[PDB]
């Protein structure tokens, strides 16, 4: 499909893409000494 | 009450010692800034950044 | 082709993904083959819809105001009466964006605005009167209007739209933050004073928008009521919070009723189903 | 040999030890560091006292009780009469900084209970009141002592309300927030390594807190029989990659 | 202006003081300007409050 | 990146850029590294909204 | 076309000028500089606040008088309550520091006098009895407002001879150390950068003065006629190089 | 972002770009001998 921006302004322009770079670590692991599924939690 | 050239004007006192000469908030869009050229055309704008020059020439 | 589930058979292992410590703050990732014997299937599911830009990219309602056109004559209030109203930008007095937006601690985003104007003559009235709304955009410090037909309304400077009753005017405004993104919270004060305000800050600061009808006045009065749309552009969004659990009660604040307490259903047995 | 559990943090001419750890966070997987050029806007030099303001204060013990609901500090306020630290932050117009969080609670193999403590950036509290009331600046700068949850609400001051998380949300989701827990059959202590979070570059450290570290019992405290019904909580915590600036003279404030 | 946007405070005292010549009386004065460095950026036009009118002019 | 301030050290000079004379009818472009020490900062803008044909357009 | 006589230091966010200088001295050839490796005999880290400390701090003004006998300040002493000087000076077991001591007088191309200004390493005073009593702490401890010459001395306090240096030795034979001349039909201004002298790498900056700046009229101020018979005489100093150590809890000094 | 003029009259166009050659100093130093920032305003 096309697009070609009729307005000078980049606030003019239409929605943005999608940002394909999800990450959840930063939410659900930001331990500082890396944890690995299997092996001990805590040793 | 009125204007007058003698608002530009700041006085000195000879033999004053650790004394006042003025003193004024910095609200560029307001008070005695309001008038000025800079004042002015801040006025005709939101948003003001940057560094400010004052001189003080002595008479 | 992006793998959902892999094929996974028994185990008898001393590696124990089934175990762990939430104490850690941490949730790891764990996937039904860690505990189940599973087959491979596909995502065919790329997550388009949850986008940031998709959440917050629809328009919502973010305000509803009224004005009036009548003789103006012997009329000492124009803005009591109703020939003029203002709206003081903000994005938290319609609830139900209030909690998307909430979501996120800081927010950074273009806005296209979509405003409509409908008519109503709600008293004797020999023909509906074709009006024209012009909205005003007024940056603080700029002059607020007095009157219906004020020199304010030359609106040398400030960007203002004319538009008809019954059509709608559309028009982006580029993120005007003095920061780098708006605060959907801000735990501080406008300076260190015992009696300033909470949470509210030029921070968040949008505008105020001022209406009227340009026409001057029939035989008989219309009702004009606005309403105004909100759809972000070009959406970066920071630190999510939790969600907002208890009744919104004031603009910017946290606040919430007092007498609101069961916001979590109830059972009688923690073993029903 | 080496385990997650014993530790040590030494910052400046203060060392931290646990021997019961449980990892540690690092809030959204980022590390402090100073303000970069990029980022600047104010034009003036930072000041970086390093190793004065940079290492550990320890605040005023909590106790805890059978009963307690938790307790609320807010940053930078809670370390404004520590050392050169404080000094700094009241002569400067502005200052930036990020901080090591160490929550400490030992007990006993016969002891349970459990707590969460979180960090909150932006933690906008809720009247006691209601309405389109404020919470008074005193009350969100109660210094050192913090907001203790069970204490009776008065005029002005915030919610004493855990299950609301003070702020108008359910409890449950705080976990949203980098945390951590003190699990006594497990933890000893809990650590968080906190960048600075804002909207703006830097920004004045006595009329806004950017976070406040909230301590909350979540399984009561059940002390074994015949032992002492309370535990004592302790926090210290170290300023890290503090700069400050707009130096002059001494900021007045409330009180 | 907006208190959490406020600039600061500008003020001038004596770090000696005045010292006039023989045959020298009355005050002096000083001078002040103001204007912007490079660094200085404004944005978000609008209209002023410093010009108004009640009717419309004409010849 | 323009830049908005340079990284400026300490003075003690015979280069005086704090006094001038405003008798000549000229105002120099001094900057905040004239009289203070300062840090490199950039401008991250150009502009445009001051442009003659934006303010009258 | 740049001279001798105006110029401009520029010490943090403090800028100085002067039109009438008349160079200025540089004591012992040596500039000052922070502590080497080489040098150091502590262990401990040393905490360098730069631009916070050193800038420009300007002491309580004096009144030249016709019978005006002199002044005394003494370092680090004079600067114990300036801004975030005063601060690390206490909270800091040893400290180590320069100064550029800015000291000014204008006038009258109708006066003359002349005021002699220098800096002395180690100005171990004279008391007021003689014998083998001691000048009391808190009178080599005056703060800002240091030793005026033309006081009347109390028990326990320094000698008032100008004549005899405060300590044996005479008058003109202060040129020895490293001075400068006020001489108002040339000068305005004496300006004297001074470097860390002593015989310990780093010291304690509150039971210990390095240094006693001293501005003694030599020739008496003599004004035109109708003119006001006094001027006043100020003292600018900088902290240059200043090093903090063994940080703690704040200093406890008498009074 | 594109534009192409539907009218024959140059007045027809819309807005002029940015003039981007900015010049204060014939306003702010219309001196005949130059002077420079640091040395002698006057000698
Ligand atoms: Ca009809």
């Amino acid at each position: 499909y096309t697009v070609i921006n009729y307005y000078k302004d980049a606030a003019s322009s239409s929605s943005a893409g999608q940002s394909f770079s999800m990450d959840p670590s930063k939410f659900t692991e930001p331990v500082k000494d890396l944890m690995l599924k299997g092996a001990p939690a805590l040793n | 009450t009125n204007d007058n050239v003698t608002n530009y004007l700041i006085p000195l006192h000879a033999d004053r010692q650790n004394e006042q000469i003025f003193g004024t908030k910095l609200y560029i869009g307001d008070g005695v800034f309001k008038t000025t050229l800079l004042g002015e055309i801040a006025q005709y704008y939101t948003h003001w950044s940057g560094s400010l020059r004052i001189s003080l020439m002595y008479t | 082709q992006t793998l959902a589930s892999v094929s996974s058979g028994p185990k008898h292992t001393q590696s124990v993904p089934a175990l762990t410590a939430n104490e850690t703050g941490a949730t790891l990732p764990t996937r039904p083959s860690d505990n189940v014997e599973t087959r491979t299937t596909y995502m065919h599911f790329n997550g388009s819809e949850t986008d940031v830009e998709s959440f917050l990219g629809r328009a919502a309602c973010v305000h509803v105001t009224e004005i009036k056109n009548k003789n103006a004559a012997g009329l000492d209030n124009h803005r009591k009466e109703g020939l003029f109203n203002d709206w003081k930008i903000n994005l938290s007095s319609l609830v139900q964006l209030r909690k998307k937006l909430e979501l996120f601690t800081y927010v950074r985003f273009d806005s296209e605005y979509t405003i409509l104007a409908t008519a109503s003559q709600p008293e004797a009235s020999s023909y509906s009167s074709n009006l024209t709304v012009q909205a005003m955009y007024v940056p603080p410090g700029a002059p607020n209007p007095k009157e219906w037909d004020d020199y304010t309304w030359q609106s040398a400077s400030n960007p203002s739209v004319f538009f008809k009753v019954g059509e709608t005017s559309r028009f982006s405004v580029p993120f005007v933050g003095i920061a780098s993104a708006y605060n959907c919270f801000y735990d501080g004060y406008s300076h260190d004073d015992p009696d300033t305000p909470y949470g509210i800050t030029v921070l968040n600061h949008m505008g105020s928008m001022a209406f009227r009808v340009v026409n001057e006045h029939d035989v008989h009065t219309t009702i004009v009521k606005i309403r105004v749309y909100h759809r972000a552009k070009h959406v970066e969004a920071w630190i999510p919070r939790a969600p907002r659990a208890l009744p919104y009660v004031s603009i910017g604040r946290t606040n919430y009723p007092r007498d609101s307490k069961t916001i979590v259903k109830k059972r009688t047995n923690i073993k029903t189903y | 040999g080496y385990s997650d559990r014993v530790q040590q943090i030494t910052l400046g001419n203060s060392t931290i030890t646990t021997q019961e750890a449980r990892n540690a966070i690092v809030c959204y997987a980022e590390w402090p560091e100073y303000l970069s050029d990029n980022d600047a806007s104010d034009v003036n030099k930072t000041s970086k006292p390093d190793i004065s303001v940079c290492r550990f204060y320890t605040l005023d013990s909590k106790t805890w009780k059978a009963t307690s609901k938790g307790w609320c500090w807010k940053l930078p306020d809670a370390l404004k009469d520590m050392g050169v630290f404080g000094q700094n932050m009241f002569y400067h117009s502005l200052g930036r900084t990020g901080y090591t969080i160490h929550v400490q609670c030992n007990a006993t193999k016969f002891h349970s209970g459990c707590l969460l403590v979180v960090v909150i950036p932006e933690h906008q509290l809720a009247s006691h009141e209601g309405g389109t009331v404020s919470v008074k600046y005193k009350y969100t700068h109660p210094g050192d002592r913090g907001i203790d949850l069970d204490t009776v609400e008065v005029a002005g001051g915030p919610t004493s309300d855990a299950i609301y998380n003070m702020d108008g949300t359910l409890l449950g989701n705080l976990l949203i927030f980098p945390h951590q827990f003190i699990n006594m059959r497990t933890n000893n202590t809990a650590t968080i390594v906190v960048p600075y979070i804002n909207s703006v570059p830097i920004d004045s450290m006595t009329r806004h807190n950017n976070v406040s570290l909230m301590v909350v019992p979540i399984a009561p405290l059940n002390a074994p029989t015949g032992s002492s019904p309370t535990l004592p909580v302790t926090v210290t915590i170290a300023p890290m990659c503090t700069e400050f600036t707009g130096i002059r003279s001494r900021s007045i404030v409330p009180q | 202006p907006d208190t959490y946007t406020s600039a600061g405070y500008l003020s001038c005292w004596y770090l000696t003081s005045l010292i006039l010549p023989p045959q020298t009386s009355g005050q002096v004065y000083l001078l002040s300007f103001i204007s912007a460095c490079p660094d200085f950026k404004l944005r978000l036009m609008k209209d002023t409050q410093t010009i108004s009118q009640t009717d419309a002019l004409t010849e």
